């Protein structure tokens, strides 16, 4: 919300209300500099041990 | 001057939690706060003006009776009776023998308390417990 | 007035003296606010009791602190290091403790010989401060009534012959306003 | 010296490192000066 | 080259919890105490110890280390100081919120003016979301002008059930400048009674608010308590937040925040000296207002109705709020 | 008498001390001139105030003035409170002398440096035992 | 003191080991990265029990690094020191500040203030030793030390002990 | 799980049997079942470590007095362990030179002996690690034992421990 | 693990998405560029991305895509079993 308008007023209200931010949107992750859960980031890429043995 | 620690002088009024402990070796009253600060590391000389007998923190115990002299009598009595223990049947009903034995153990306590002859009495106690 | 300021301010800070400001309306001059000073015994006794305990407690804590090992310090950066903290900063040869900021040998701290001096300090204060505890013991036995500006006026001995200040408490008629620390049981 | 400490918490074993933009670090510190405390936690408290 | 290797685990931020700094937390977090309003010593060679640019707070020079972590400029994140204010001051951004809370709770015993015994209050307390619950509570409790030591029983009107109260009539609080002024209405025998609600007085009441009382108002016990909206200890941002720039490197310039912090220290020291000796009540009040203005302008220089802090050149001082807001702000 | 807190950039590989260091400002790098190893990257090149270190020492102050919206009542009291500062009073005397030096120099159509030297000369020689029984007018004229 | 503790670790594997025998590499990494390591939480991790039954969870590829992060659950024996514990060890070295014993993977420092008054440092004897009427403390000697304090860092543990109490010191 | 802020934590002290927030009496294994804290004395720890090393050696290849024993452990440790084994090497050397019970039979009896006291797992491990001749020595060396076991039981336990150990 | 939907009750599409293909190709290309064992025969290729494309065509990428759900539950889909039709 602070990324749009009333940046300081919103942040003060969150401090008084002790708001908890779960960092789901693009704005939170962009602020924190981490891959947002969008597009290619909407999933996790894991390593399959069951398949490594069978490709050789 | 009957409700304060002689060393730290922590009056009960300002420190209602103060608790006093006594040591069998010299039977001196010391508050719990002083015991930890001076004996936690290990044995040390008693913190009294004219007392140079070493003591350990583990030996401290709470005083039962309000008279220090009786405490010495009772604890010495307990130590003596731990070795000199007998009953009427031990002498097969010989009350005369039992009465003499009671005096002997009673006399031993008297000498040990007042230290008339510490060496002979303590040596006497040492030999009997093995039997 | 300048010399009186420090005395009143410090006494007010310790709550040995209470203040009371009320609007006065002299019949012949424009109204001016007057300041009166008195003693609220529950406040002063409460303040005295806490301070006596704190001073005694501080010495006892300080006496206990002095019984612990001395410690260590760096002569250059003047940074104090505890025994635990100094152990992990020693050199490879394990012969002398080394500082972090300075990489210089440390120096053992003082206060090793004060084990008796602080005990003497505590002994003197308890003997000197005896009358306070005795007075407090009697105070606790009885019950004191909290003093107020109006109540204190009952024992007033006028200081001057024609003092300008009116030593009267005429509370404003039916006023619901309440000021901090201006009401007593 | 491979030593970490958070004075005021009396802990030296519960430290984590996070990669954030220097602007993000500046923002939180500025919020800290404004009496607002932003706390960065590495695990979820409430259920998703 | 990059940053040095660290043995701490590397994670990703999953949640951000906001709140307010407690006075204790600021002192514990702080690495040094700032007591001198200067930045450099008399020789202008090294930063003065205990000053604004204390070496313990960090370093912004490429040739100097940090006295705390002994790490370079690119590795030191900065360390926070703290200033012990002589008297409590309001947070400029929470003055409006403080006013609403003051009306909600009694100004003598710090208890909510309306309890669960009122049907309307029960509906207001039943609201889940904190923000609207606080608004509903404020609407019902702002009109109450008496603590109601005794309240009629819900079951029947004949009998009255006693509740925690003191019977003192509540004031009609109004915001004048940076001060909260309360007024009292007296029963007709007229003119109302007017006096200024001291920040210390309001802080005392906020400390008396029960845990259940301010949780209903939307405050969090662990993180955000109403008492912490009043600043008693001021954290000092590290030098990185307020770097010192150089134009030709023979002239030294300081950030706007540094001067504001210097002003706070000068005002704080002046108030301490005044209250220490003499300082009639009139002099104390003016000094306290000066400290409030500097702290408010330091956090926010754009306050309606208040004068603006101006630099030597005359331009307005750039505050923290100005840095964060706007199209060119931090966000 | 204080912590070193000094960093010297030397090439770990070349080991030659003192080293040949070239500052690539455009690339923002500090690179060894012999081997090319980079010793420091991410080099750094209104949000400030113009400060003069010598004639004013270390004195930071801010003025209070009107804004786009402001009530005259608040401005007057704040200025009154600011003036009654015991610590800032001592430095105000030097500033007051500087103001009079500026007026005298400006009225004389003298260059800026002449005014600067007069102000600096007063500061260096003020607050000394020898010059205590001399009129301030003579002090200012001698500095000018 | 020695404990059998259940521990978990996050192991990162370079893609060069993303082969059919990657499980063996993880097991090798655990031994080379856990055994012989020190942690302030669980203490010195000495040996890994049930090496053949280490639970390896599915690996997650790091976005930028490209390496797979594996959560590994294993059972290992850890030596965790405690304050107030009584341990026996060998005096590895001696110096003016004090002599430190070698207790398992840890070294306990005995300060002069934590030593009895009778013992005094003597640098004239080679090797240096603390000499008293009843016993002499020298390198390789056996000492019963009571840990009077422990400081635990994320990857280091240091302890200080005393021998002033009874039934302590030379064994 | 929500109140993450600082809470007053009990100091790590062995005398009070406060082992910390991670070494509590009740422990949860990887499966999830509740288990008791596993505390090993010097003899038990030596056997457990060696039993794992010997099994480890078998896995690779397949797919006595103190002096000679010390050499035997030395060669085994290097063969069946990887790099950075400095800490483990000292541990095995320390355990052999300080362990009191050699084989499983004596170690098994010791466990079969002290478990009847019902003491804390930390206390029982201490008793099997430190050799005490009198009840007073054990009480002072292990303060937690105080007011938990009477001197009558403690005296016989130590006596039986001494008669169950030979070198 | 209540957040791991069993393979028998997976309700997501059996087709690889463009984002999944892009990340899988990029994820494996980075591994190839960092000397990862290539499981496909190369008739001459030096670009890691082109090698990954060859592996995807012949279904020799040993990765599983963990598709997350708005409630936190996830489903594991192997690249081999995912249909690449886009
Ligand atoms: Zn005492
Ligand atoms: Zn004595
Ligand atoms: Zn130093
Ligand atoms: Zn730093
Ligand atoms: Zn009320
Ligand atoms: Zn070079």
């Amino acid at each position: 919300r602070c990324s749009f308008e009333e940046t300081v007023e919103i942040l003060f209200e969150a401090g008084a209300s002790a708001e908890l931010d779960d960092c789901r949107g693009v704005s939170e992750n962009v602020i924190l500099g981490q891959m947002a859960p969008i597009g290619t980031g909407a999933f996790d890429v894991m390593i399959d041990e069951e398949s490594l043995v069978k490709y050789m | 001057n009957k409700d304060m620690c002689p060393i730290c002088k922590t009056d009960r009024y300002l420190s209602p939690d103060v608790k006093f402990l006594v040591n069998p070796e010299c039977y001196h009253r010391i508050c719990e706060s002083c015991v930890d600060r001076i004996f936690s590391l290990g044995p040390a000389q008693c913190p009294y003006k004219g007392c140079d007998k070493i003591l350990r923190k583990n030996k401290f115990k709470t005083q039962i009776f309000d008279d220090v002299e009786v405490e010495k009598e009772v604890d010495i009595r307990k130590r003596v009776f731990n070795v000199f223990n007998k009953t009427i049947d031990d002498f097969n009903g010989d009350l005369v023998e039992y009465n003499k034995y009671l005096e002997e153990v009673e006399d031993i306590i008297y000498k040990l308390d007042h230290g008339i002859d510490v060496a002979k009495t303590e040596e006497k106690l040492r030999t009997y417990e093995e039997l | 007035k300048t010399e009186l300021g420090p005395l009143i301010a410090r006494l007010r800070s310790d709550r040995l003296i209470s203040i009371h400001k009320q609007r006065e309306y002299p019949p012949n001059s424009k109204s001016v606010e007057r300041v009166y000073y008195y003693v609220k015994y529950p406040h002063a006794i409460d303040a005295i009791k806490w301070k006596v305990h704190q001073v005694v407690q501080r010495l006892k804590d300080d006496l206990d602190k002095n019984s612990e090992p001395n410690g260590y310090m760096c002569p250059i950066c003047l940074t104090k290091y505890t025994q635990l903290e100094a152990v992990q900063l020693l050199n490879f040869d394990r012969t002398e403790f080394l500082c972090s900021l300075c990489d210089e040998p440390l120096v053992e701290d003082d206060s090793g010989k004060k084990n008796k001096e602080k005990q003497d300090k505590l002994n003197r204060l308890m003997d000197q401060i005896q009358p306070i505890i005795d007075s407090l013991k009697k105070i606790d036995d009885s019950r004191i009534e909290e003093n107020t500006f109006e109540i204190a006026l009952a024992r007033l001995i006028p200081p001057q012959n024609q003092s300008h200040a009116a030593y009267t408490y005429n509370p404003k008629k039916g006023s619901t306003m309440f000021r901090p620390g201006d009401s007593a049981p | 010296h491979n030593q970490f400490e958070c004075k005021g918490c009396d802990n030296k074993i519960d430290i984590y490192q996070i990669h954030i933009p220097y602007a993000a670090k500046l923002l939180f510190q500025e919020l800290m000066a404004m009496n607002i405390t932003p706390r960065l936690y590495t695990d979820r408290s409430r259920d998703f | 080259v990059g940053q040095q290797y660290s043995s701490a685990p590397l994670r990703t931020v999953k949640e951000v919890q906001f709140g307010l700094f407690s006075p204790e937390e600021v002192r514990a977090i702080s690495v040094a105490k700032i007591r001198f309003p200067e930045t450099m010593d008399e020789t202008q060679t090294r930063a003065k110890i205990g000053g604004l640019n204390d070496p313990r707070l960090g370093s912004i020079d490429r040739n100097l280390k940090c006295q705390t972590c002994q790490e370079g400029m690119n590795e030191c994140p900065g360390h926070f100081g703290h200033i012990d204010l002589a008297k409590p001051v309001f947070h400029v951004g929470f003055i409006a919120k403080i006013k609403k809370v003051c009306e909600c709770v009694c100004m003598h015993c710090g208890k909510l003016l309306l309890d669960e015994h009122n049907e309307l209050m029960r509906q207001a307390l039943a609201i889940k979301d904190s923000k609207k619950r606080f608004a509903a509570i404020w609407t019902l409790c702002k009109t109450k002008m008496v603590c109601e030591t005794d309240v009629p029983s819900e079951d029947d009107p004949t009998q009255l059930v006693s509740r925690g109260g003191c019977g003192n009539t509540q004031p009609t609080i109004r915001k004048d400048g940076l001060k909260l002024v309360g007024s009292w209405k007296k029963d007709r025998a007229d003119e109302p009674e007017l006096r200024v609600l001291s920040t210390e007085e309001i802080l005392n009441i906020f400390k008396h608010i029960s845990v259940k009382d301010f949780t209903s108002l939307g405050f969090n016990e662990v993180f955000s308590r109403p008492e912490w909206m009043i600043l008693t200890c001021l954290p000092v941002p590290p030098p990185p937040v307020r770097p010192s720039i150089s134009f030709n490197e023979s002239q030294r310039g300081e950030d706007d925040l540094t001067f504001k912090l210097a002003d706070i220290l000068k005002a704080n020291i002046s108030l301490e000296t005044l209250e220490h000796n003499g300082a009639p009540h009139h002099a104390i009040e003016e000094a306290e207002s000066l400290l409030q203005f500097h702290v408010a302008t330091y956090m926010d220089n754009d306050i309606a109705g208040q004068p603006q802090a101006l630099q030597k050149s005359g331009r307005p001082v750039k505050s923290i709020r100005a840095r964060l807001k706007g199209k060119e702000g931090r966000i | 008498r204080g912590p070193n807190l000094n960093i010297v950039l030397t090439c770990p590989e070349c080991k030659v001390y003192p080293p040949k260091i070239v500052e690539r400002f455009s690339e923002g790098d500090v690179v060894c001139a012999l081997c090319g190893l980079v010793l420091s990257d991410k080099l750094v090149d209104r949000v400030g105030e113009a400060s003069n270190p010598l004639l004013d020492g270390n004195n930071l102050s801010t003025r209070i003035g009107k804004g786009e919206t402001t009530d005259m009542r608040f401005t007057k009291e704040l200025n009154k409170a600011q003036g009654k500062n015991v610590m800032d009073k001592k430095d105000n005397e030097v500033q007051a002398a500087f103001a009079k030096i500026t007026m005298l120099c400006d009225a004389a159509e003298l260059p800026k440096i002449v005014k600067d030297c007069a102000k600096e000369a007063y500061k260096l020689c003020h607050d000394e035992k020898t010059l205590k029984g001399k009129s301030m007018e003579s002090i200012m004229a001698a500095s000018i | 003191m020695f404990f059998i503790k259940d521990l978990s670790l996050n192991i990162t594997l370079h893609p060069s080991f993303f082969g059919p025998r990657m499980k063996q590499y993880l097991k090798t990494k655990l031994l080379e990265e856990v055994e012989g390591s020190c942690t302030g939480k669980f203490g010195y991790i000495l040996c890994v029990l049930d090496y053949d039954n280490i639970d390896i969870q599915r690996g997650r590829i790091l976005p930028t690094d490209g390496s797979a992060e594996f959560n590994v659950k294993y059972r290992a024996v850890v030596f965790k020191p405690f304050k107030g514990e009584v341990v026996d060890g060998t005096v590895v070295s001696c110096s003016q500040h004090g002599f430190e014993v070698q207790v398992g993977p840890m070294k306990v420092f005995v300060t002069k203030h934590l030593m009895p008054q009778d013992l005094t440092f003597n640098a004239g004897s080679n090797p240096p030793s603390y000499q008293s009427s009843e016993d002499v403390i020298t390198i390789k000697s056996r000492i019963r030390v009571k840990i009077e304090g422990c400081i635990s860092q994320v990857s280091s543990i240091h302890a200080i002990g005393s021998i002033k109490e009874d039934y302590l010191g030379a064994i | 799980r929500r109140r993450r802020l600082k809470k007053v934590e009990e100091e790590e002290n062995a005398a009070t049997l406060q082992l910390g927030q991670e070494f509590q009496l009740k422990q949860i294994n990887h499966q999830g079942e509740e288990e008791e804290l596993i505390a090993l004395n010097l003899s038990e720890a030596r056997l457990v470590i060696k039993e794992a090393l010997v099994e480890r050696r078998r896995a690779f290849k397949r797919s006595e007095t103190r002096e000679k024993e010390l050499e035997s452990i030395d060669v085994l440790l290097e063969q069946t362990t990887g790099g950075n084994n400095k800490d483990l090497k000292n541990t095995m050397q320390y355990l052999t030179n300080f362990s009191r019970f050699r084989d499983q039979e004596t170690v098994g009896a010791v466990i079969q002996l002290l478990k009847s006291t019902g003491l804390h797992p930390f206390e029982v491990a201490q008793l099997g690690s430190l050799a005490c001749d009198t009840a007073d020595e054990a009480k002072t060396l292990i303060p937690s034992l105080n007011n938990k076991i009477s001197d009558d039981e403690l005296e016989r336990i130590l006596k039986e421990l001494s008669n169950l150990e030979t070198l | 693990k209540e957040k791991a939907i069993p393979k028998d009750q997976r309700a997501t599409t059996p087709y690889m998405t463009k984002y999944e293909r892009a990340r899988i190709l990029g994820t494996r290309a980075l591994q190839i560029s960092m000397n990862a064992p290539v499981f496909v025969d190369l008739e001459g290729e030096t670009d890691p991305l082109r090698i990954a494309m060859k592996e995807l065509a012949e279904k020799k990428i040993p990765l599983v895509i963990r598709r997350y759900l708005p409630d936190g539950s996830f489903e594991d889909w192997s690249v081999e079993e995912l249909i690449v039709d886009l």
